[PDB]
RNA sequence: GGCUACGUAGCUCAGUUGGUUAGAGCACAUCACUCAUAAUGAUGGGGUCACAGGUUCGAAUCCCGUCGUAGCCACCA
RNA sequence: GUAAGAGGAGGUAUAGGGAGCGACGCUUGCCCGGUGCCGGAAGGUCAAGGGGAGGGGUGCAAGCCCCGAACCGAAGCCCCGG
RNA sequence: CCGGGUGGGGGGGAGGCGCCGGUGAAAUACCACCCUGGCGCGGCUGGGGGCCUAACCCUCGGAUGGGGGGACAGCGCUUGGC
RNA sequence: AGAGCGCAAGGGUAGAAGGGGGCCUGACUGCGAGGCCUGCAAGCCGAGCAGGGGCGAAAGCCGGGCCUAGUGAACCGGUGGU
């Protein structure tokens, strides 16, 4: 998907983990010349913490969780009331 | 065929060389043949490598 | 009781944990001698080179620029004219080919051999069961096998020495003698390490130069920083 | 190529870190026993421990050089 | 179906999927050598990884950077039987 | 290795040992390192098992929670195989 | 000259290329006039020069083998050097 933290959305085809078999030197290269094309997309995960008066949840990015206990932080030091979930998690940020 | 095989010679006196072949079947231990280098004139000459 | 009263002494004087080097080793280590007469500073080496290699157990000839003071008497096999030789040098009834029965019909008193190249080829082929195997007998390379190696008999009258492998590179370097303190000391062992570093294998990887253990004879040694 | 294991009697198989004194069942051999074949007991022929090298005073028992056998990875302008 | 989830099935080894044959009557012999498949906590080979004996460039040096053995790193194929 | 070696506790006591000679490859108090195999630990470094819940996942008439599973399962990156 | 001259045949050869002995190591370096051959490419032949070298009393031969088959442009890199 993409974080709600600091984007980290997805990447394609030359993205990579291409094969190759690649080249180098062990003879008259590793296996010398080698090559070719393939796949790759970002971490993404749960943390769904309580803070303020509910709970609320998050898909927070591969190492980005700190972050999360920060705006927490944040958080606290306002006036969070009411009863609006998602909607409190975005006044945020 | 690589029983012939085929090696080089280089001088003492450091380094030099000129082309050979060899034939290890053969009564063929080592060898100290007497040739000429690129310096100077005809000289001693030692065998090594392949 | 176990190691005896001096070397519980001698054991509160070494701290298994110690290096000297060289120097320290030279003084304190004169000390560590307090036995009886004349012990042989061993410096005990051991390095790896995996107790043969077909043919990697050094062979060290070397008579550390000072002296011994032992015997060795060397006898001699020595085909009449190089007698002559041996003759002015120290070696006991240089015998051109007769004494050798008095080396293989049981009569001793000897070390060393000298002898020859000529008779080593005859006289090898007899007391190779001896000499050969526990270690007199030519070995081309201990002393043995030549006329130049006459001078080599004065060589062995000023120190031999044979470093071999056996199972641990092992060997142990021979002076100390109880009686040369500082001065011979210092100057022996550095000649020893001198030699050491000459006779070298062809690419034998790991430390040339652990055990050192210079110990005199019958006492403490702990290492000398295997290298000053 | 790199790493690994094995190759010893005509057959098939142990003795394997020494130091002894190199085997077993098949099979060949002249017997023995049975009245009779076979069953089995005995004595001999066959090793030239994959060939050499070196370690040891003294290796088929260890390191090393060549090949034959196989196994996977893996090299091939 | 990239996925959320979907059918399976608000069904549960007399239930659900896949294959060979094709009522019923008789019957279904030998081969695990090649292969597929079932299992098997010794082991060979091999990955990144982990590790660091050992080598080099360079600075006067402190240091920095690269090369890297021993030896521990799976699946798997080999091996072993069914 | 059935032969003795190694160690401790003690009695008791002024007495007990090592070279050559002898034998074989070697000489056997003592000293130096090392090898073989082991044993205990200290550095590194993994293999295997249990219990716990609180990550994560299931579910029960709203559940701030109870009950189950749980560091696997799901997933993200990378690693070799088929 | 029907023998021999490694190997198939052909050419040739005892005024040697065949067969015996002594010293050796010119399967030499830097070059190459001018010719064979031929679409290109590659292949074939070589006097002499010059370094220095082997043998030879000298004259002199020597850029492997009596000659025709025993061979693979380039791109990739291995290894020693400059």
């Amino acid at each position: 998907k993409v974080c709600e933290i600091s984007g980290k959305r997805p990447i394609v085809a030359n993205s990579i983990q291409r094969r190759g078999k690649a080249k180098r030197e062990g003879g008259v290269g590793k296996k010398t010349t080698g090559i070719s094309k393939r796949r790759q997309y970002p971490n993404l995960q749960k943390v769904r913490v309580r803070v303020a008066g509910q709970e609320i949840t998050f898909r927070v990015a591969a190492s980005h969780i700190p972050k999360v206990y920060e705006l927490v932080e944040r958080a606290k030091g306002l006036k969070l009331e009411g009863l609006s979930p998602k909607e409190i998690k975005k006044e945020l940020l | 065929v690589r029983i012939k095989l085929l090696l080089e010679c280089t001088e003492c006196k450091r380094r030099n060389y000129a082309t050979e072949k060899n034939k290890r079947n053969t009564p063929n231990k080592l060898e100290l043949r007497k040739y000429c280098p690129w310096c100077r004139k005809h000289t001693v000459h030692r065998e090594v490598k392949i | 009781p176990k190691h005896g009263k001096r070397y519980r002494a001698l054991l509160e004087k070494v701290d298994p944990n110690k290096v000297y080097t060289i120097d320290e080793a030279a003084r304190l280590v004169k000390e560590l001698a307090t036995a009886k007469f004349d012990e042989t500073v061993e410096v005990h080496a051991k390095l790896g080179i995996d107790p043969r290699r077909s043919d990697q157990n050094v062979r060290g000839t070397v008579s550390l620029p000072h002296g011994l003071g032992k015997q060795v008497r060397v006898l001699a096999i020595a085909k009449g004219e190089k007698i002559k030789e041996a003759e002015e040098a120290g070696a006991d009834y240089v015998g051109g080919e007769e004494i050798i029965q008095k080396i293989l019909d049981g009569w001793m008193d000897f070390d060393a051999v000298v002898a020859t190249p000529d008779v080593m080829g005859a006289v090898g082929s007899k007391l190779g069961r001896i000499l050969g195997p526990r270690g007199l007998l030519p070995n081309p390379k201990a002393g043995t096998v030549g006329f130049n190696i006459g001078e080599i008999i004065r060589e062995i009258k000023a120190g031999r020495i044979e470093f071999r492998n056996d199972k641990t590179g092992a060997i142990h370097a021979p002076v100390g003698k109880a009686s040369f303190p500082p001065e011979k000391l210092a100057d022996n062992i550095r000649a020893f390490i001198r030699a050491l570093e000459a006779h070298k294998p062809e690419g034998a990887k790991g430390t040339f130069l652990r055990s050192v253990y210079v110990t005199t004879t019958m006492g403490p040694s702990v290492r000398i920083n295997p290298h000053s």
